[PDB]
């Protein structure tokens, strides 16, 4: 409350080689006291140049 | 299914903290300063009975 959820993820698990370009980032904020599962596939624009 | 044991004489086993691993090399493309095809693998741990 009065905030979010923050996280750092190690990119070496992806081994970004052998044809790798785009990657989707799905979400699933399930609001408590509501059976409401509103997702959001945001920033499906993260890139590797 | 996969298993690992340890004996020596008259089949007398020995107890030890085994640390087995199971990996694969996709295309032996010779390192390129990022491991010689060290591609993703689940390692394991446990004690021998
Ligand atoms: C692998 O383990 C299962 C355990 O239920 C067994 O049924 C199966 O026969 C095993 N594989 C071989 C080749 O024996």
């Amino acid at each position: 409350s009065h905030g979010c959820f923050y996280q750092q993820v190690k990119t070496k698990v992806f081994q970004l080689k052998r044809k790798e370009y785009e990657m989707k980032l799905h979400t699933e904020a399930q609001i408590q006291e509501e059976g409401t599962v509103v997702e959001l596939t945001g920033r499906q624009s993260s890139e590797i140049t | 299914n996969v298993s690992v044991c340890g004996l020596y004489t008259y089949g007398k086993p020995v107890p030890g903290h085994v640390t087995v691993s199971i990996c694969r090399k996709y295309s032996d493309a010779s390192d390129c300063h990022g491991e010689d095809s060290q591609a993703f693998c689940e390692k394991f741990s446990g004690q021998l009975n």
